[PDB]
DNA sequence: AGTACTTG
RNA sequence: AGGA
DNA sequence: CAAGTACTTTTTCCGGT
């Protein structure tokens, strides 16, 4: 559908970064962190990310 | 009054169990809500819905 | 315990 | 690990 | 091409490793 859903959209270029809602810091005491596994992956992902961009 | 009836009576062993009443009763109407989700949570000591 | 699927 |  | 393979929805709702 060239409105909704164009074949080129199944590739992934720009990656939606969703909010604190969606992952939330399960943030134990007053000093300590307790991120989500997606924040974490998003932090992969990112890091992996990052290295590329520098390598080429 | 005599019963019309005879009753089967004499002693038998009966044990108590670990299922009692007080121990189980529950009750929620509004309390703590899981945080993702933000729907009620779970269990009775939790104090879920 | 079955079903489309999958891999030899 | 238990409950109907 | 077929055998043997993985997955899957595989009943519901109610103490704490
Ligand atoms: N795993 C399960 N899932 C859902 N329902 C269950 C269940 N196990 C038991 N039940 C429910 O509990 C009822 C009672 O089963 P049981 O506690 O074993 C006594 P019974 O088999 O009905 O014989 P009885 O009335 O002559 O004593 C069932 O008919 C069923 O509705």
């Amino acid at each position: 559908n060239e409105v909704f859903s164009r074949p080129e959209w199944m590739i992934l270029t720009c990656l939606p970064v969703p909010p604190p809602p969606v992952r939330p810091s399960i943030s134990f005491n007053e000093s300590q962190r307790g991120e989500d596994d997606l924040t974490f992956k998003l932090a992969d992902i990112l890091k992996a990310n990052i290295s590329l961009e520098t390598l080429e | 009054k005599k019963l019309m009836a005879q009753i089967f009576f004499g002693p038998t062993y009966y044990q108590r169990l670990r299922h009692m009443v007080d121990d189980k009763i529950h009750a929620r109407a509004r309390g703590p809500m899981q945080v993702l989700t933000r729907q009620p949570v779970e269990g009775r000591s939790r104090d879920g819905g």
